[PDB]
Parts: C-alpha cells; structure tokens; sequence
C-alpha cells in the first residue's frame, strides 16, 4: 500500500537507486466571496501576453500559464481551499489555461466580490 | 525542426 | 526582470511551447522549539529501512528518503519555515539522507522539545 | 547491466 517506486540501475558493478515518482494532477473547484474592502488573499503570477498563446502546451508539471504564487493563510482563498502553486484553469466560466496575465486579472476584477474558479494542483 | 529556449516575461498581481 | 523559461519546439510545422524551468534547490536550516504537549506539527514520510540504504542516489527530483508529507499550518514547523515536500538532510546535526524511516523518527523523538533540521525545497 | 523497477515500502509518522 504505502510504497514508493524506485529505479535500480546497475552497470559495470556500479549501482544507483533513484526515485522516479509521477506527477499527480488534482483538479478542484473554488468559490470565493469577499467583502468590498478585503482581498481574495492571493498573488497571481503568469506570462504576459496580449492574446492567448495558442501553441502553449500543458504538461503534467505545468498545466497552465497563470498560477498562485502565494495564498494568504486563513484569507478568503485559503478558506475556499486554494493553495500556493495552484494552476488557474477557468475563471468565471472562461477558460484561461492559455490566457495572458492582464486578461485573467481583468476577468477576476469584473467579478467583483465573487470569484469562481477551476484550478489544478500538481505534486510529485 | 528546431528546439529553442526562451524567457517569457511574467507578471505578479495581488488580488 | 520577472520571467519563466519556456521551450519552443517545432517539427513538421507543428509547434509546442512548454515550460522548461531549471530546478531550484534551496537548502535551509529549521529550528523547532515546541512545548511539552504540542507536537512539532508535521507528518514525516519515507522509505523504511533497518539500516541505511547506501546505494541510494540523490537526484534533483528526489534528494532524500524522508520528506515532509504534510505540515500543519500555524503549527511549530510551519512557523519555522518548513513546508510540505521538504526533504530532510540532517536531523539534529546527523545526516539522514539515506536513513530508514524508523531511525529518523527516533532521532527526532530523542531531541525532546527541540528539533534542528536541515532540509531542501525543490521547486521548478 | 540492468535497469530494474522496485517498490520500497514507506512509512508515515506524525510528529
């Protein structure tokens, strides 16, 4: 049950034993309601781009362009289940995987006190 | 065919 | 100056832009002082071994056998700067990179209310 | 020369 996969490589009487653990992709939905003065409690970080970057290709390690660079502990987002490193997938019914920072920020701001997001967590 | 590394600039925004 | 490395890969006129970040290996010393009844506030996880596994080979991905599965927020370890996924290098000055789980836990309990841990945070 | 995959049992402990 509780066990990790290790690779045992051996050549010419030398051994190495290394761990090669796959990325877990864990999707969640967050609903955030704030007060007029308070923040949602997160710092968003991602690529600057005027238009979506079509050729952008999600990988297990990097699903999307905009991610949470930090989350205020016991702030609105934290309470809603958001954690540092979550990748933004959808923001108020808009797909944002490939979307530049300014536009995502603009969507979040159009929402006012309410923000509803699909995000993804990744761990190894 | 080609493979090229590039730094794309990123922004930070507290919300 | 804030930016992220991507790889632009093209062949046969198909294009793919993927994140291509260098591993950031951050070693830190955490010093934990708990009260008699509180815990250090973390769950340690890793390979069982009655003796050190000498043939273990550290990689950027997976530097050591024991790591932080979870850290309770607002707890002692959290406040000391420890986070989920950190790899234990030293415990109370003793190298634990290749040390079995039972023995590392032992070293920790031996310290009483004090715990000094050298850890590394791997991010990409 | 061989590349073999093996599982090692891991333990958890709350401290």
């Amino acid at each position: 049950r509780t066990k990790r996969l290790f690779r045992h490589y051996t050549v010419g009487s030398y051994d190495s034993l290394t761990s090669h653990s796959d990325y877990v992709i864990d999707d969640k939905v967050a609903i955030l309601q704030k007060r007029d003065h308070e923040g949602f409690g997160f710092v968003l970080r991602g690529a600057k781009a005027e238009t979506p970057i079509e050729e952008f290709t999600p990988t297990p390690a990097f699903p999307a362009l905009q991610y949470l660079e930090s989350v205020d502990v016991e702030g609105v987002a934290w309470r809603a289940g958001l954690r540092t490193g979550d990748f933004l997938i959808e923001v108020n019914g808009v797909n944002v995987v490939k979307v530049g920072h300014k536009q995502v920020v603009g969507l979040i701001r159009q929402g006012g006190n309410r923000l509803v997001m699909k995000v993804v967590s990744v761990t190894r | 065919a080609d493979s090229i590394e590039i730094y794309i600039p990123e922004a930070q925004t507290r919300l």
